């Protein structure tokens, strides 16, 4: 009989999953088939992702419906003719079990106060799912000195559908403020990954 | 890390009740497709109330399994602040309403008096 | 059998911390220590007693006079929003003491919520920054969030209150250039379920001067 | 004279039901107390499900009584219009939810997966 | 045995309403306690009304809580130190068997219209029930033919606390407008009496 | 056994109206008059017989070939909220026929709403007085009421609308004195849970000329 997989593993960076698996080397070139089960669909049955494929790798963004409901995914090996038991993975959550990329920080200096714009990650914005971001984490550094704080995209008044700004006034005299932001999806609290920390400094 | 305490609870009865398996998925969904066709708040606790009218039932059915005790009460509390806003009079109102039995034959009669002036505020002001 | 009951027992809510104590239980005839045990209930739920499986920390059968839920690690205790109840008892083997109840708490209804921390002042052209950290760290802002209060004034002048501000930074602005003002920071916490205020605790005075010009 | 159409059949229930009598004063109220204390219509929606769940319930055990028929049939459809708002699809997105059986294995089973989600959109939106 | 009463009824007018009963002659004067039951109460028991009273008659303005809650009313007789049998009456419902009075009708002259006010019939004085009036038909008369009007309460730019208006536009030549209301209750749709018809002449 | 089933049904629903109609049907061996059972159920409901006990008129074993729910009283018939779907069959003893069955129908989504009735106008000064009677009468106005509108314009002119108004009177001022203008009455039925509107049919014309000053 055929060996089965082994070692099925699911890597998801901005909501882009990769299957992984691990295979044993063989005299032939086996190839393998990759099989997607949502949760959430009406009668719902294995979907092909990868047919007869010989690398141990599936791109599977396209079978990605919601971010935050479980999907499942089995794979099984052909040698020849004859093919091998299917080896299924846990349940995965894109939102819970993925990670998603940092957002950008724009500064400017202002007469009396600093305008910090945060804008999202580049996945919620291109040209209604319960996965997206609710507050951000945007550290302070002023000197030695962090302070952190809080925006909630709730706020229409803080927040819309590009960015999120931060006032922070400021003094005259020599300072040295970097900042650094961060994200927390709204169920599960996933942090996404912390920006750049973007510098400016007071030379007046 | 910050999560609302659901969460962790929640996905340790996935496991004692292996809903984690892929088998799950079959036959459609039972609340969460319904759920998002009503965006309107009226409309929602419509439904709301009856889903969380069903997961009151499901939780007294294993009162007695202590493995999942600690679950499941946490997981009512939540249900107490998110859904009945940490109102005790709003909880026990509703916990009145489900046990009534509809075969009580005192409770019928007392139903079908009331009848009149239920339906005369169904609709809104 | 029966045993006498502990003695005056507080639950201390200050900030994010959550500490069960009270005063210890002694016997004349007494050969090894007393331990005592500690459980906690939700608003209609069954009584839990507090082992490390349970809460996070182990208050079951202990010898100490206090019981620490957030202690152990972050985002570790009671969640805020909850309606808990927390009962005691002293037990030596098969003899126990009645139960001591406490009163139910919501962490955010009954708290008693501390000064802004870490306070920094810089001073401005006719005007004062200030830039602090929230009493604690509140894990969903939606639910309960921070309005905070400067008590600010002139050296022998009358009381000016700015305020409220939801940001961490503030700017005094319009002060008289080159003059001393001192300066307090209190903070209040808004639970909007309540819709009733925590007030909190104001900071140590401190006097700055305002730049030139 | 010119009345809501349930009025004249309530009443032919109350009589068939025997429901005019002084002994059903007794034992206070099931529904009429507690719509009373919720003035807001998030909470009256909240209740009035549950109470309107339980009405259905009781017409499907007595639809054998041919004698009520009339007046039981007439009763749901203005439930079915002041309740539901004549919308088809929440009449029957109700009737789902409610024929669910909270003891067939795999449904308690979808019950806890769903749970997350649902808990996620309890809290009123934003 | 003593006799039981006979023919017990309710009747109310602006919800203040009265129990009667009739009895035989006897050569004792027979006195009677009247116990009213309300729906609505918990642990709901019979409340006595009137107590050793010799006439026919016992008012329970004091027992109506909602006008649309349906109460009970018995009455027994006694007789020396003898008592009677219960005399049980049919539900009653304030709102639905009782009867209200008619609005107060005022009206006046304005440079392109005529002003009407439908003062709300006097039981709803100061001085949250089910009960109450959702439309007023306002029947206006201009010289031969009438036609009915509809003011809903629920209007608030029509109706206030205190009463309900309607603008008529009328013209310079002889017109003669005679105007009467009514209320129609929100559940059962009692009409209450109809306003005193009142006229006006251009 | 089986029967031919009515020919083409139809459903008038104006104004207050409920009347169902059909062909008659007729067979070529026929030795007595065929009967007819109309019947009726809700959005979810079981199929009733229409008899005096359920409508209020006698529809079933009837040897007319129509049938009218709201001839006997005000108010009778269906109720104008409710979802009522239709049945009809011919009947020859123990013969019957298959059932027609007919769309389901509201009566305030199907109505064909007719013209006010009763129009009456008197001259202003540059205006015109319009009286008018509804096109029938709403139990519920809260659930159902209409709007009206008045197609007015001068002899020779274009089009005008004014409304929609609530008042059964409405004022049409600032018109040329003594200038002839033509006017006509259509009512809108508006029901707001269906949030769709019913255009009413609109009345006859006749002008009418102004007040001097
Ligand atoms: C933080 O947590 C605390 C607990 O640590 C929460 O505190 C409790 O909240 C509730 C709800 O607000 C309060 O309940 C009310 O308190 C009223 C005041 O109590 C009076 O009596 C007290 C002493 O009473 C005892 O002693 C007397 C004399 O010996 C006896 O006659 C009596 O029977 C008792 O044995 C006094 O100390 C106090 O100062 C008052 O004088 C009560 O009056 C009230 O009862 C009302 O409501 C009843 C129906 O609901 C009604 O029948 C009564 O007649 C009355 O109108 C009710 O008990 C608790 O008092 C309060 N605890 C404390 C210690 O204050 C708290 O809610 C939470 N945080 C916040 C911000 O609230
Ligand atoms: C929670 O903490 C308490 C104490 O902080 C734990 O109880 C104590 O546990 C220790 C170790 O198990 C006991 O000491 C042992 O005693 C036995 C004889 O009884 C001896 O053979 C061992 O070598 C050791 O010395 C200690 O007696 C015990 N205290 C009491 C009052 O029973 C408790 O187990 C902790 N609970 C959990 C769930 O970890
Ligand atoms: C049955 O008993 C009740 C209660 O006694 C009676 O109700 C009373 O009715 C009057 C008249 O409508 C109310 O108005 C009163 O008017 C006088 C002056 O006209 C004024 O001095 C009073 O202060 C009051 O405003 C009155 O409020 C009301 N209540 C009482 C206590 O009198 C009712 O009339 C009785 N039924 C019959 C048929 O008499
Ligand atoms: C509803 O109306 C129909 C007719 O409009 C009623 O059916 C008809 O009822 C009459 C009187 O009961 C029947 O006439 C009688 O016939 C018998 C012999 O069958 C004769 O002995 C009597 O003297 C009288 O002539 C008529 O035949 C009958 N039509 C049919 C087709 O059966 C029907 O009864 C009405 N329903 C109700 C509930 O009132
Ligand atoms: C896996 O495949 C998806 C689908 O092609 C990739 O998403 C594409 O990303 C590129 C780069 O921005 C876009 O040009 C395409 O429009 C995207 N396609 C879709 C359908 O959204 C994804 O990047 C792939 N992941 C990896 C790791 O290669
Ligand atoms: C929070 O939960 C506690 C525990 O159930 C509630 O306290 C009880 O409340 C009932 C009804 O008000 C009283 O009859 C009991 O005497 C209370 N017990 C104690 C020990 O005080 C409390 O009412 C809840 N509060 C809220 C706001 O939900
Ligand atoms: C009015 O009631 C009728 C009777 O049930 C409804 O008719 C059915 O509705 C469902 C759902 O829309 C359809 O799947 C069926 O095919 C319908 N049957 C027929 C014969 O058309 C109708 O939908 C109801 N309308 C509204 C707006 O509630
Ligand atoms: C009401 O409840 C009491 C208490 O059990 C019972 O004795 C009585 O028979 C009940 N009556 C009705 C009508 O339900
Ligand atoms: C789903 O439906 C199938 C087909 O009737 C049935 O065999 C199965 O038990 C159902 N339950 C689940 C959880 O799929
Ligand atoms: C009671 O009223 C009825 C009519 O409702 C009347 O016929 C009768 O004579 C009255 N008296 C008695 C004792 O029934
Ligand atoms: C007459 O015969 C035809 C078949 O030729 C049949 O369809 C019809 O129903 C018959 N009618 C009677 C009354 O026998
Ligand atoms: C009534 O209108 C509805 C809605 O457009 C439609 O579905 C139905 O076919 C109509 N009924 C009739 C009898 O024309």
């Amino acid at each position: 009989s055929v060996p089965t997989p082994t070692n099925v593993t699911i890597e998801s960076y901005n909501m882009n999953p990769i299957v992984y698996w691990e295979y044993q080397i063989m005299p032939q070139v086996p190839v393998f088939t990759v099989e997607v089960k949502n949760y959430g669909v009406k009668n719902s049955e294995w979907i092909d992702a990868c047919i007869n494929i010989s690398h141990h790798y599936c791109n599977i963004s396209d079978h990605v419906g919601d971010p935050s409901n479980s999907l499942w995914v089995r794979v099984k090996a052909r040698v020849g003719q004859k093919e091998s038991a299917y080896a299924k993975s846990e349940e995965f959550a894109v939102c819970r079990d993925g990670k998603i990329g940092p957002p950008k920080l724009d500064i400017r200096k202002e007469e009396k106060q600093i305008m910090i714009d945060i804008f999202h990650p580049s996945v919620f914005v291109n040209g209604e799912t319960i996965c997206y971001i609710r507050v951000y984490n945007v550290y302070v550094r002023k000197n030695g000195s962090e302070i952190k704080y809080k925006i909630l995209t709730q706020n229409e008044d803080d927040c819309d559908e590009i960015r999120c700004q931060l006032a922070i006034p400021v003094s005259s005299l020599n300072s040295q403020y970097c900042v650094s932001a961060e994200g927390v999806l709204n169920v599960w609290g996933v942090t996404t990954e912390k920006s750049k920390e973007v510098c400016i400094t007071i030379f007046n | 890390g910050s999560q609302d305490p659901y969460v962790k609870e929640a996905e340790n009865l996935k496991k004692y009740f292996n809903a984690g398996h892929s088998d799950v998925a079959d036959n459609g969904t039972l609340f969460l497709g319904i759920l998002k066709n009503w965006k309107e708040e009226s409309d929602r606790k419509i439904m709301q109330s009856q889903i969380v009218s069903f997961y009151f039932k499901l939780f007294k059915n294993f009162k007695d399994d202590q493995s999942i005790q600690k679950s499941v009460e946490t997981i009512k509390e939540d249900m107490n602040v998110k859904f009945f806003n940490s109102n005790k009079k709003k909880r026990d109102d509703f916990e009145k309403l489900t046990n009534y039995s509809v075969t009580d034959l005192n409770v019928q009669r007392k139903a079908i008096h009331e009848l009149i002036q239920v339906m005369a505020e169904l609709s809104p002001a | 059998s029966q045993l006498p009951a502990p003695q005056h027992p507080k639950i201390r809510l200050y900030n994010a911390e959550q500490v069960l104590s009270w005063e210890p239980v002694a016997l004349s005839n007494s050969t090894r220590p007393v331990v005592y045990q500690v459980q906690f209930k939700y608003t209609d739920s069954k009584w839990f007693t507090a082992d490390i499986m349970s809460i996070g920390v182990n208050c079951t059968q202990i010898t100490a006079t206090e019981c620490d839920f957030t202690a152990a690690s972050p985002s570790a205790g009671f969640p805020m929003d909850f309606n808990v109840t927390l009962r005691l008892r002293a037990e030596l083997g098969a003899l126990h003491s009645a139960w001591v109840t406490m009163p139910w708490f919501q962490h955010y209804r009954n708290v008693t919520v501390g000064p802004p921390e870490n306070i920094e002042v810089t001073p401005g052209e006719g005007s004062l920054i200030i830039r602090f950290s929230s009493p604690f760290d509140i894990a969903d802002t939606s639910t309960a969030f921070f309005c905070y209060y400067v008590h600010y004034w002139e050296k022998g002048g009358i009381q000016q209150v700015k305020g409220p501000f939801r940001s961490n930074s503030i700017s005094l602005d319009n002060l008289k250039p080159s003059r001393v003002y001192c300066l307090q920071v209190q903070a209040q916490l808004l639970w909007n379920k309540s819709n009733i205020f925590r007030v909190g605790h104001l900071s140590n005075i401190s006097c700055y001067e305002t730049m030139a010009d």
